[PDB]
């Protein structure tokens, strides 16, 4: 669009597309923007399940028109002052994508379905949180999925579908079990005054029994912020009774 | 006709639905009716008007179909669309008028102009969208046969009727007794005078009845019933019964006695209201019986004794009366109501056009003769013209 | 403004469709419809108020979306929902109040309030939806300068007056002829009176004429005719033209002969009606003329020759009348009427935070003067505020 | 009308610039744009003529571009271009014409002619150029139903009129008291004239008022006020209001006092200038309202007092006047003024081509009658020809 | 006020230029300089207002440039100009309005408004465009220190000032010499008035002057200058010098004799014309200098010879004159005219806004007072003021 290349400021409140959003004249273009500036997950509580639910235009694959629009757009734009052969290049490079507008609404809304059958099958909270480690994801592998998808729809199998049902449930429960367990040995001992008892045993079998967790590696403040609230949570009920007998 | 509806809800809900900024979804339904509108009518031709000044146009369909991909309308779309849009819309505006300015004795319910006769084939019935109005609701039941009914403010039921009866009467008008009454629209104003206020009467009571038949069945009616009839109580000079000569009329006003309303359903007592006024609910009904007294005052003051003296020279007529108001009321069959603007839209579209009087509607649509002789060939043409003419006042303001 | 009713039309459906238990296929594209303006509107700070005792009011908005993947709407989804609809059901409420309660001499159709005026950018034209109510798609026909059509029932029309004139006169006012009129709202009730019963006159007929100019042009009426000035048939005390003193007026009515009515526009018949009473139909028209006759009767009985001689004591004044009421009517310009509560709604707001009288209206909203003197700018004010009166009528009781 | 604008532009530009020597890229752009229209006009048949007498004429387009190759343009390029130049001109020419003789009631503002209907189809958008002319831009606004604006030099907002109004008088005219006034064009002229000088009036004053309404809306007007009328101060002999008898008027000048010019906008004074003469201004208003007064005298030398006697014979009769004059003002709608060129434009084409009266404009395009009752219908038809003669004006000497 | 003008005919162009349809190489150039004024008011705040009734008003500039690449314009590419323009439209009239609203006693022509004062600073030369409006031209030509030149059609040069000087008097005014003048706006109009037609006087001879001066120096200028003053020539009754009596003036009307116009420059006689009469030239003057004679006619007929007495009763008085219009001149200080509306605009925007008086220009800004005391600081404030007021009439109507 010949605009003067953006000076962005690490920790703006507004991402570069937020920018340019506004920046941009160009309908096509700024609507595709807006989109994908304001798409994000939307939390909905589905069988007193959290779950983080995607726009209805991504799902049904409605958006890749207009993601379309915009890349046809930049193709038929003029690049001013971009030597030649790489402003061909790279608006051939976008008829690349452009031209598999069916085929890429089929990949969006087949990825969509999946993800929806494989989410209807998750037992606990799906809290959304920035963590330490992330997962590398490849553009080019990205790139790779864009240009060779096909025309054949694969869906979860049945059975796939109940084994990951199933070991979502066992380990939802053993983590439930486990916190009772948990909870029931630490207010046992202060009930019963073991003042030489180190809670921070229970809360290393606690998440060694979890059987995910490397509970060497845990640090001493999350170690203790467990044991604390683990200490506040109600014994459940047939381990308080037994107790009391 | 349906499919006619159809036509004018799609290029409504396009006109309203296809703006700029709004997003797809909002209106991918209706995108998808537009399509289909455009594919069915691409290739055919009409030819609308040849009658009166109407003038003869010819209609060719050829347009693309409206875009599909795009996430939000922008103002290219929505140019791209209103150049269609101008077009159907002119052309169901001449379909509907044309279709308004002609009657047939016999089949009237039937299309009568070339263009809806040749969209009542099959092929356009792609086009059906859905009949939700009230007007297209009760064509659809009456096509299938079935109950219908319109909901009418103050229907136009009662055909105008202004008349007096003498029930005692001589060469000098000068001691009479009889009734008059205005009947107009949907309101009775009816009144009872006496000369001699009932001096020589049995009981000293003069009994007054009054019978309006309606044309048509009205069910489920709030009516207004107050006890004087504001418009018979000043002083009058009314022509003879013959028209040879003129009588006077001073009325004086006293208080109705024994009022009692009766509505009547094919002589059957359906509701009966005796000494109240105000509101009251009439549920089915074709005629309507208003009786009242005139009652002489048993004690008068000396002032009313002197109006009233027991001797011929009778200065004063004493004079009782109602009036009655149909609110609302619900019909089976169209009438002219003082909100809809059907009637309006036919009779103007008739006149501007100047259509030569046909055999079924009275010249210029008088809706007093309407009424007056509402026949089911003119009840089938008068339903016709009155949903064509809502058809186009979906579209033209 | 087409923002403001997307807004308002938007929260109209979120409070209707999203219900607990219903399916959300039922709801879905409003969910989206919903979660667009809640993207829009986020991020951007709007202040209300701030003339008269409009309270100044900060807008800002942070609010979440709402989920696209339920089966069926359950408790939860409303609660949440809920929140946010009653914000934006404020926000709403306000803007539109500080939108009525403002006026411009010039550019009177333009957004007049900041916060209108800050929705009229590009970025909020993504909150669109439909415009779907008469006002909105008259604003939108107009704007784009097409035909365009309010309907009225009982259209606000005639400034309110009541008046006479005197063709005939003298100090002892013993003697007169001429008319008395009252022109209110949507009703003409005019009276011819002459005090000698065309005694003199030649062919013993009195000519009575009253013209009233519409401000505004108005089509497709429909009008009722009757034949009676039931309010100036009782005797009545006036005071004379200049104030200096009263005259006594007793009348006795007679009926109107060679009755007919014109309605004109820019001064030529579109319609003629000649002894019509009851349902007319005026296609076309900005002036209505009346013009009726007092015929002597030529035969009278005893009591009619007595109460008209031919000296000059002249003790009964010969009368006749014609009511004319317009049930409904079309208007490309807005007006007032008896079934929209739009000019109450302005009235009120108005009146209820004290604005200051503006350049444009009269103070109070006042509808004789306004009417009186609807030029341009007026119209395009009133439009204006009209439109947004029932855009907030979508929301507020 | 856009497109025939852009017509006329790109070949007024094409005259006056493709001039042989010229640099060629002095005409780039200019050439880009014609052999833009030159395509886009290209295999279109077109149709004007046929009302009145103006002839029949088809136009056939199938030119071929101009060439490109020539750092300056010289005599063989300047030569071709014109070939095809002329043949363009005299397209526009016609359609113009065509488009200026035709008037509708319906719509006025839509085109009338044939070659304009098909213009107005979405292929010719594509020649649309610059629309920086006044009447166009103005057009644009007024599509898009923003502001409008027309600056005039002595505009022509009054009708002719030159009458007189005697408060007091008697059939041998020689103590009359009144004002005789000429509204004609830019300039009001009033003057009130007392036979017996307020011998015997109240405070030895006499009041004169005069009202003139213009018909539509003027806006920082510029206007000249003195204290004299010129036209009212000579003697004349004035033919009686009923035209029976001559009357004698033998003015002597005196200095009006208490002079108040009110410019009233519906009926609130917005402009007030009292005892104030020279250059004033009226920055919006629609009435005009010039008081002022006649005082004898207090004091007198015998001279002036011989003139003025206390007994019938008046020989001289009082005078005083006013003059005003609007030499420039701003209005929304169009008018003739003393600059412009279009309404004599209008009216010759009229006149030569011998168009029958039409059913909007008065005969010969009276502009009186026009200014006169200038409906809405004539105001759209007028500035649809002005619009017209304009574009026609940049190509036609 | 360099970069106001550019931003205002940037807005224009954009306005006029930027339509649907219209090749893109009609337009790049204006794009370029349309993205430039983006790019250099992004990121400045403004604030307008605060003086008077005007609003304090606030302004943003967060808009992006425009590159979409196509042919020929389309809807989407207008309506993103439209946003834009509307915002710098509004932006731009409220700037001028505060700087017309505005004075100074010292640094008149300098910026008074903040926003203009901002506008003013370095980093906003990048809009400057073309200077091409005479207002313009003339602003940087004065910067420039070179001759400066406003062309006027009736140049209101001429304080209003009606008077008369009495040469020779009596108590009872019965024999009068002197003269008598009107001059106002573009016109004077003198008469030299005689009681005795100089009887008495040396060769039958009574010579009159008129010197006229002028506030500024007005140069090629073409006049009219008739023989005859119609204003003087009529019967009159005039208040005497020091108000306390009124005298009679009864002329007849003789040529004037020897008539010698002389229009003078520093008190040297540029321009001379001796008993010419019609259009005259004047190249370059600031006063103007009337001298005419009346002689008594040496051969009278016997009614001219009753008419003119030797003795003292004086009946008629015998009357000289002259009339002189500027109807085109041209003057190197701005000047208000009877074809420009600057006055009226800047007159208007005051009166509208209630600004109170300020120091320099006079209450309710007489152009009377201010050519009366036209004093350069004055001077100053005017061109500014006008100068702003062209700019804003380029986008405001
Ligand atoms: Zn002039």
């Amino acid at each position: 669009f010949g605009m003067q290349r953006m000076h962005y400021r690490n920790g703006d409140p507004q991402t570069p597309f937020q920018i340019a959003e506004q920046q941009i004249q160009n309908f096509q273009v700024a609507n595709w923007l807006h989109f994908v500036n304001n798409n994000y997950f939307r939390q909905v509580v589905i069988d007193g399940v959290l779950n983080q639910v995607l726009n209805d235009n991504i799902r049904n694959g409605h958006v890749i028109n207009q993601l379309m629009e915009a890349l046809m757009q930049l193709s038929r734009q003029q690049f001013p002052t971009m030597p030649v052969d790489y402003k061909r290049s790279i608006q051939r490079g976008i008829l690349l994508l452009s031209n598999r507008l069916g085929q890429l609404v089929d990949l969006t809304r087949l990825l969509a379905y999946s993800y929806e059958t494989l989410m209807a099958c998750v037992t606990m909270n799906m809290q959304h949180v920035q963590t330490l480690t992330t997962e590398k994801l490849q553009l080019t592998s990205v790139t790779s999925l864009c240009m060779l998808i096909g025309n054949a729809t694969v869906i979860p199998s049945p059975q796939t579908l109940f084994h990951y049902y199933n070991v979502n449930v066992n380990f939802h429960s053993n983590y439930n079990e486990r916190i009772n367990d948990a909870v029931a040995i630490i207010t046992a001992a202060n009930r019963l005054n073991l003042y030489q008892k180190k809670m921070k045993a229970i809360v290393e079998d606690f998440l060694k029994r979890l059987h995910i967790f490397d509970v060497a590696v845990a640090p001493d403040d999350q170690m203790y912020r467990l044991r604390d609230r683990l200490r506040l949570l109600p014994v459940e009920v047939r381990r308080l009774d037994i107790f009391n007998l | 006709m349906d499919v006619l509806y159809s036509l004018s809800k799609t290029l409504k809900d396009a006109r309203d639905k296809i703006v700029e900024g709004t997003l797809y979804s909002n209106v991918s339904d209706l995108i998808q009716q537009f399509n289909q509108m455009i594919i069915t009518m691409n290739g055919n031709e009409f030819q609308t008007g040849g009658i009166g000044n109407l003038p003869i146009r010819n209609w060719n369909f050829n347009f693309g179909l409206l875009g599909t991909t795009l996430l939000n309308l922008d103002a290219n779309y929505v140019e791209t669309a209103r150049n269609t849009i101008d077009y159907f819309v002119d052309f169901v505006d001449n379909v509907c008028m044309d279709e308004m300015v002609r009657e047939s004795q016999r089949n009237g319910i039937a299309p009568q102009s070339d263009s809806l006769r040749k969209l009542s084939a099959i092929k356009f019935k792609r086009i059906n969208f859905d009949n939700s109005s009230e007007y297209i609701e009760n064509w659809n039941l009456q096509n299938r046969r079935q109950r219908t009914g319109f909901t009418f403010h103050k229907p136009n039921i009662f055909p105008y009727s202004a008349s007096f009866t003498l029930n005692r009467s001589q060469p000098a008008h000068d001691n009479l007794m009889g009734t008059m009454w205005l009947n107009a629209g949907s309101e009775i104003q009816v009144a009872g005078f006496d000369y001699s206020c009932a001096i020589n009467a049995p009981a000293n009571i003069q009994q007054f009845e009054h019978i309006v038949p309606l044309r048509r069945v009205l069910t489920t009616a709030t009516i207004t019933l107050l006890p004087d009839a504001e418009r018979f109580s000043f002083p009058r000079v009314i022509n003879s019964a013959d028209g040879a000569t003129t009588w006077f009329f001073n009325p004086v006003i006293l208080r109705p006695n024994n009022v009692e309303v009766e509505f009547l359903l094919n002589g059957q007592i359906i509701n009966t209201y005796q000494a109240r006024f105000g509101t009251i609910v009439a549920r089915n009904f074709d005629t309507i019986r208003l009786s009242f007294q005139l009652m002489r005052p048993p004690n008068m003051t000396p002032a009313v004794a002197v109006l009233f003296p027991n001797a011929q020279p009778f200065e004063h007529h004493a004079t009782v009366g109602l009036t009655l108001r149909i609110e609302s009321a619900v019909c089976e069959s169209v009438l002219a109501d003082a909100s809809e603007t059907l009637l309006a839209n036919v009779t103007s579209v008739r006149q501007e056009y100047a259509i030569p009087v046909g055999p079924v509607f009275p010249p210029g649509m008088n809706w007093t003769d309407l009424i007056t002789n509402y026949s089911p060939s003119r009840e089938d043409n008068l339903q016709r013209v009155f949903t064509v003419a809502s058809i186009r006042s979906m579209l033209i303001k």
